[PDB]
C-alpha cells in the first residue's frame, strides 16, 4: 500500500478521499472541480495536486484529447515541485508524467523526467531500466548501453536489462555477443522481456552465425503472438491482411502501375544510369546492417510518402510518371528507389518492418546469370522490363554473383486490402 | 530513434507516436 499522504495531507484525508471517490466513481467533472477546490484551499498539498493531475489524465482518456493530457503532464510536475512530497507519491507522479510524455511522443521530455527520477531514486533498478528505454527512444544507443551495463553490474540476472543490452549489442553488429543476452533475457520471463523485438533479433543473430536453433525462437515468438507466422515476422501490422510471399499484378489490383512501369522501363533505366554516371553520390550505401558482404546502394525518390525534390531532379521523367499512382507515392510505409547491387553481395535473410506494404521490383540492368531473390520458400530472378512483386514482411534473401552490376527499381505499394482511412491514418514507417 | 526502418527492423521503434 503506497504511502501518499504527508503529515498535513493526513489532516485533510476526508476531503481528499471524497474527491478521489468522485474520480473513481467516474464523476470526473465533479472530481476535477473538487480537487481544484482542494488545490486552491491547500496550495501546498501534494495529494490534492496529484488528484488534479489524475483527474486531467482521466479526462484526457474520456475525451481522447492530447491537449487535456498535456495539461495533466504539467500538473504531475507541479506535484513534484511542492514541499514535503512522500517518496511513493513523488515516484508515481513523475513516472506517470514520463509515461504520458512517451504516449504523446515527447521523447526528449520523457527522457528528462526519467533522468530526474534516477537522480531522486538512485537504488531503483527499474527506474534505471526505464531510463535506458528513454535513451533508446531518442536514438542514443551509447547512453542506453551504459545504463544497462550499470544495471547488470548491480543486478546481473535482471532479464529486462539483459534483453535490452542484447538488443543494443545486436544493433552494433556484435552478433555472437548479443545472443546470450537476448536468449537469457527472454528465458528470464521478467516483465518487459516477452517482446517481439527480442525474438526477432535473437533469431536473426543466430541465423547470421549459423546456429540452427533460430527457428525454434521464431516458433516460440509465433506461439506467443508476436509474429503472424514463422515466415512473416514484421512487427508493425494491420491484422487480417492477406499474407503470401509472392503476388501477381492482378492479385494486387495495381495493373495500371505495373503496366506503366513495364511499358516505360527504358526511361526509368536510363535516368538511373545517368545518375550512376554523373551524380553517383545520390546513391547511398545500404545502412541497416543487412549485408553479409558486398556493395549495395540505393537512390531514393520517395520515402514515407514524401517526394525527395533534389532526388527527383535526377530522375524527373520517372518522378512525373509515378505522380499518377498515389498507391505508391502516398505509401507512407514504403519507398520508391533505385537499387544497385554488385557482384559478391549476399544479403542476410531478413524481414521488413510491416505487413502493410507490397514491394514491386522492376528489372532495369539484370546480368544473365548470378542474381536471384528468395522470398519464403520460392526463389525467383529478375528480368529487364518486368515487374516482380513480393511481400517483404516475409523472410527474403538476395544474392549477386554476376560479373557486372544489377540495377532494379523498387516501388512500394499499400497492401491492397487496406482501406482509404487506414492509408490516411497509419503511422508512417 | 533518429533512424528509420526502411528495409529492416533494426531500430528500437519504427514509428513516432502522436497520442490519441
Ligand atoms: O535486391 C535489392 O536491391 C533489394 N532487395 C530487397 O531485399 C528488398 O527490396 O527488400
Ligand atoms: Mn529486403
Amino acid at each position: 500500500k503506497p504511502k501518499l499522504l504527508n503529515k498535513f495531507d493526513k489532516t485533510i484525508k476526508a476531503e481528499l478521499d471524497a474527491a478521489e471517490k468522485l474520480r473513481k466513481r467516474g464523476k470526473i467533472e465533479e472530481a476535477v472541480n473538487a480537487f481544484k477546490e482542494l488545490v486552491r484551499k491547500y496550495p501546498q498539498s501534494p495529494r490534492a495536486r496529484y488528484g488534479k493531475a489524475q483527474c486531467e489524465d482521466d479526462l484526457a482518456e474520456k475525451r481522447r484529447s492530447n491537449e487535456v493530457l498535456r495539461g495533466a503532464i504539467e500538473t504531475y510536475q507541479e506535484v513534484a515541485s511542492l514541499p514535503d512530497v512522500p517518496a511513493d507519491l513523488l515516484k508515481l507522479s513523475l513516472k506517470r508524467r514520463s509515461d504520458r510524455q512517451q504516449f504523446l511522443g515527447h521523447m526528449r521530455g520523457s527522457l528528462l523526467t526519467l533522468q530526474r527520477l534516477v537522480q531522486l531514486f538512485p537504488n531503483d533498478t527499474s527506474l534505471k531500466n526505464d531510463l535506458g528505454v528513454g535513451y533508446l527512444l531518442i536514438g542514443d544507443n551509447d547512453n542506453a548501453k551504459k545504463v544497462y551495463e550499470e544495471v547488470l553490474s548491480v543486478t546481473p540476472n535482471d532479464g529486462f536489462a539483459k534483453v535490452h543490452y542484447g538488443f543494443i549489442l545486436k544493433a552494433q553488429n556484435k552478433i555472437a555477443e548479443s545472443i546470450p543476452y537476448l536468449k537469457e533475457g527472454i528465458e528470464s520471463g521478467d516483465p518487459g522481456t516477452d517482446d517481439g523485438r527480442f525474438y526477432f533479433h535473437l533469431g536473426d543473430a543466430m541465423q547470421r552465425v549459423g546456429n540452427k536453433e533460430a527457428y525454434k525462437w521464431y516458433e516460440l515468438g509465433h506461439k506467443r503472438g508476436h509474429f503472424a507466422s514463422v515466415w512473416q515476422r514484421s512487427l508493425y501490422n494491420v491484422n487480417g491482411l492477406k499474407a503470401q510471399p509472392w503476388w501477381t499484378p492482378k492479385e494486387t489490383g495495381y495493373t495500371e502501375l505495373v503496366k506503366s512501369l513495364e511499358r516505360n522501363w527504358k526511361l526509368i533505366r536510363d535516368e538511373g544510369l545517368a545518375v550512376m554516371d554523373k551524380a553517383k553520390g545520390l546513391f547511398l550505401p545500404e545502412d541497416e546492417n543487412l549485408r553479409e558482404k558486398g556493395d549495395w546502394s540505393q537512390f531514393t525518390l520517395w520515402q514515407q510518402g514524401r517526394r525527395n525534390e533534389n532526388a527527383c531532379k535526377g530522375a524527373p521523367k520517372t518522378c512525373t510518371l509515378l505522380e499518377k499512382f498515389p498507391e505508391t507515392t502516398g505509401c507512407r510505409r514504403g519507398q520508391i528507389k533505385y537499387s544497385i547491387m554488385h557482384p559478391g553481395t549476399h544479403v542476410w535473410p531478413a524481414t521488413g518492418p510491416t505487413n502493410c506494404r507490397l514491394r514491386m521490383h522492376l528489372g532495369l540492368v539484370i546480368p544473365k546469370e548470378g542474381c536471384k531473390i528468395r522470398c519464403a520458400n520460392e526463389t525467383k530472378t529478375w528480368e529487364e522490363g518486368k515487374v516482380l512483386i513480393f511481400d517483404d514482411s516475409f523472410e527474403h534473401e538476395v544474392w549477386q554473383d554476376a560479373s557486372s552490376f544489377r540495377l532494379i527499381f523498387i516501388v512500394d505499394v499499400w497492401h491492397p486490402e487496406l482501406t482509404p482511412q487506414q492509408r490516411r491514418s497509419l503511422p508512417a514507417i | 530513434n533518429q533512424g528509420k526502418c526502411k528495409d529492416g527492423l533494426g531500430e528500437y521503434t519504427c514509428t513516432s507516436l502522436e497520442g490519441f
